[PDB]
Protein backbone atom coordinates (compact mmCIF):
# COMPACT_ATOMS: atom_id res chain seq x y z
CA UNK A 1 0.00 0.00 0.00
CA UNK A 2 1.03 3.61 -0.64
CA UNK A 3 0.00 6.67 1.37
CA UNK A 4 2.62 9.34 0.53
CA UNK A 5 1.07 10.06 -2.88
CA UNK A 6 -2.22 9.86 -4.76
CA UNK A 7 -1.24 10.75 -8.33
CA UNK A 8 1.80 11.35 -10.54
CA UNK A 9 2.81 12.92 -13.86
CA UNK A 10 5.42 12.61 -16.61
CA UNK A 11 8.89 11.94 -15.23
CA UNK A 12 12.19 10.16 -15.89
CA UNK A 13 13.49 6.58 -15.82
CA UNK A 14 12.84 4.32 -12.82
CA UNK A 15 15.25 1.69 -11.50
CA UNK A 16 14.26 -1.35 -9.43
CA UNK A 17 16.06 -3.90 -7.28
CA UNK A 18 14.88 -7.43 -6.55
CA UNK A 19 16.25 -7.71 -3.00
CA UNK A 20 16.02 -4.88 -0.46
CA UNK A 21 18.07 -2.39 1.54
CA UNK A 22 16.91 -4.30 4.60
CA UNK A 23 17.60 -12.83 20.84
CA UNK A 24 16.96 -9.83 18.60
CA UNK A 25 18.30 -6.89 20.63
CA UNK A 26 21.41 -6.56 18.43
CA UNK A 27 20.96 -3.23 16.65
CA UNK A 28 21.92 -2.46 13.06
CA UNK A 29 23.48 0.50 11.24
CA UNK A 30 22.21 1.76 7.87
CA UNK A 31 24.47 4.60 6.70
CA UNK A 32 23.66 6.56 3.55
CA UNK A 33 25.22 9.48 1.67
CA UNK A 34 23.27 11.46 -0.95
CA UNK A 35 25.72 13.50 -3.02
CA UNK A 36 24.78 15.51 -6.12
CA UNK A 37 27.76 16.38 -8.32
CA UNK A 38 28.07 17.07 -12.08
CA UNK A 39 24.42 16.08 -12.55
CA UNK A 40 24.85 12.47 -11.44
CA UNK A 41 22.97 11.84 -8.18
CA UNK A 42 25.23 9.38 -6.37
CA UNK A 43 24.10 7.29 -3.39
CA UNK A 44 26.34 5.34 -1.01
CA UNK A 45 25.36 2.71 1.54
CA UNK A 46 26.83 0.22 4.01
CA UNK A 47 25.24 -2.05 6.63
CA UNK A 48 26.87 -3.49 9.76
CA UNK A 49 25.42 -5.05 12.93
CA UNK A 50 26.29 -3.01 16.02
CA UNK A 51 26.01 -3.84 19.71
CA UNK A 52 23.04 -2.30 21.52
CA UNK A 53 24.27 0.66 23.58
CA UNK A 54 22.62 2.62 26.37
CA UNK A 55 22.66 6.14 24.82
CA UNK A 56 21.95 4.75 21.31
CA UNK A 57 24.56 6.96 19.64
CA UNK A 58 26.97 6.50 16.76
CA UNK A 59 29.35 3.60 17.47
CA UNK A 60 33.04 4.33 18.00
CA UNK A 61 34.28 2.70 14.82
CA UNK A 62 35.17 3.10 11.16
CA UNK A 63 33.33 1.62 8.18
CA UNK A 64 33.77 2.53 4.52
CA UNK A 65 30.77 3.28 2.31
CA UNK A 66 30.32 1.60 -1.07
CA UNK A 67 28.28 2.94 -4.01
CA UNK A 68 25.17 1.01 -5.00
CA UNK A 69 23.19 3.18 -7.46
CA UNK A 70 23.73 6.22 -9.68
CA UNK A 71 21.01 8.38 -11.23
CA UNK A 72 21.62 11.16 -13.82
CA UNK A 73 18.54 13.03 -12.58
CA UNK A 74 18.32 16.30 -10.68
CA UNK A 75 18.16 20.04 -11.36
CA UNK A 76 17.66 21.74 -7.97
CA UNK A 77 17.82 19.43 -4.95
CA UNK A 78 18.46 21.94 -2.15
CA UNK A 79 15.72 20.48 0.08
CA UNK A 80 14.68 17.06 1.37
CA UNK A 81 12.64 15.30 4.05
CA UNK A 82 12.25 11.79 5.45
CA UNK A 83 9.47 9.19 5.50
CA UNK A 84 8.60 6.69 8.23
CA UNK A 85 6.13 3.81 8.50
CA UNK A 86 4.22 3.29 11.75
CA UNK A 87 2.77 -0.09 12.71
CA UNK A 88 -1.01 0.26 13.02
CA UNK A 89 -1.95 -2.13 15.83
CA UNK B 1 49.03 -1.16 -24.55
CA UNK B 2 51.20 -4.26 -24.22
CA UNK B 3 51.65 -6.72 -21.37
CA UNK B 4 51.14 -10.27 -20.12
CA UNK B 5 47.60 -10.91 -18.85
CA UNK B 6 47.36 -13.52 -16.09
CA UNK B 7 44.77 -14.47 -13.48
CA UNK B 8 45.37 -12.20 -10.48
CA UNK B 9 44.08 -12.83 -6.95
CA UNK B 10 43.14 -9.18 -6.34
CA UNK B 11 39.81 -9.06 -4.47
CA UNK B 12 38.10 -6.49 -6.68
CA UNK B 13 34.88 -4.97 -5.40
CA UNK B 14 31.75 -5.32 -7.56
CA UNK B 15 31.45 -1.60 -8.39
CA UNK B 16 35.18 -1.39 -9.19
CA UNK B 17 36.41 -1.94 -12.75
CA UNK B 18 40.06 -0.82 -13.00
CA UNK B 19 43.14 -0.75 -10.80
CA UNK B 20 45.78 1.97 -10.85
CA UNK B 21 49.17 2.43 -9.18
CA UNK B 22 51.34 5.15 -7.61
CA UNK B 23 52.03 6.67 -11.04
CA UNK B 24 48.36 6.28 -12.10
CA UNK B 25 49.38 3.27 -14.21
CA UNK B 26 46.74 0.60 -14.77
CA UNK B 27 47.88 -2.63 -13.10
CA UNK B 28 44.66 -4.69 -13.20
CA UNK B 29 41.53 -4.67 -15.34
CA UNK B 30 38.18 -6.48 -15.22
CA UNK B 31 37.17 -8.44 -18.30
CA UNK B 32 33.99 -6.90 -19.77
CA UNK B 33 32.50 -10.21 -20.93
CA UNK B 34 33.34 -12.55 -18.04
CA UNK B 35 33.66 -11.60 -14.37
CA UNK B 36 37.43 -12.07 -14.15
CA UNK B 37 40.25 -9.92 -12.78
CA UNK B 38 43.41 -9.89 -14.90
CA UNK B 39 46.69 -8.02 -14.42
CA UNK B 40 48.72 -5.89 -16.83
CA UNK B 41 52.46 -6.52 -16.49
CA UNK B 42 55.09 -6.19 -19.25
CA UNK B 43 56.67 -9.42 -20.44
CA UNK B 44 60.40 -8.64 -20.33
CA UNK B 45 62.72 -5.68 -20.84
CA UNK B 46 66.10 -4.42 -19.73
CA UNK B 47 69.24 -2.60 -20.70
CA UNK B 48 71.90 -3.95 -23.05
CA UNK B 49 75.61 -3.47 -22.36
CA UNK B 50 78.42 -4.39 -24.76
C1 LIG C 1 6.91 16.79 -17.71
O1 LIG C 1 7.58 17.33 -18.86
C2 LIG C 1 7.73 18.75 -18.83
C3 LIG C 1 8.33 19.16 -20.15
O2 LIG C 1 8.42 20.57 -20.28
C4 LIG C 1 8.60 19.15 -17.63
O3 LIG C 1 8.71 20.57 -17.59
C5 LIG C 1 7.99 18.64 -16.34
O4 LIG C 1 8.86 18.89 -15.25
C6 LIG C 1 7.71 17.14 -16.44
N1 LIG C 1 7.13 16.60 -15.21
C7 LIG C 1 5.93 16.88 -14.64
C8 LIG C 1 5.03 17.87 -15.34
O5 LIG C 1 5.58 16.34 -13.60
C1 LIG D 1 17.39 26.50 -6.76
O1 LIG D 1 16.51 27.09 -5.79
C2 LIG D 1 17.08 28.20 -5.09
C3 LIG D 1 16.07 28.63 -4.05
O2 LIG D 1 14.78 28.10 -4.34
C4 LIG D 1 17.44 29.31 -6.07
O3 LIG D 1 18.08 30.37 -5.37
C5 LIG D 1 18.36 28.78 -7.16
O4 LIG D 1 18.58 29.78 -8.15
C6 LIG D 1 17.75 27.54 -7.82
N1 LIG D 1 18.66 26.99 -8.81
C7 LIG D 1 18.26 26.55 -10.01
C8 LIG D 1 19.33 26.01 -10.91
O5 LIG D 1 17.08 26.59 -10.35
C1 LIG E 1 27.95 -13.16 -24.71
O1 LIG E 1 27.00 -13.07 -25.77
C2 LIG E 1 26.77 -14.31 -26.46
C3 LIG E 1 25.83 -14.01 -27.60
O2 LIG E 1 25.11 -15.17 -27.99
C4 LIG E 1 26.23 -15.35 -25.48
O3 LIG E 1 26.08 -16.59 -26.16
C5 LIG E 1 27.16 -15.51 -24.29
O4 LIG E 1 26.58 -16.37 -23.33
C6 LIG E 1 27.45 -14.15 -23.65
N1 LIG E 1 28.40 -14.28 -22.56
C7 LIG E 1 28.32 -13.57 -21.43
C8 LIG E 1 29.39 -13.84 -20.41
O5 LIG E 1 27.43 -12.75 -21.24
Amino acid sequence: EFRVYSSANNCTFEYVSQPFLMQGNFKNLREFVFKNIDGYFKIYSKHTPIIVREPEDLPQGFSALEPLVDLPIGINITRFQTLLALHRS
Amino acid sequence: GTGVLTESNKKFLPFQQFGRDIADTTDAVRDPQTLEILDITPCSFGGVSV
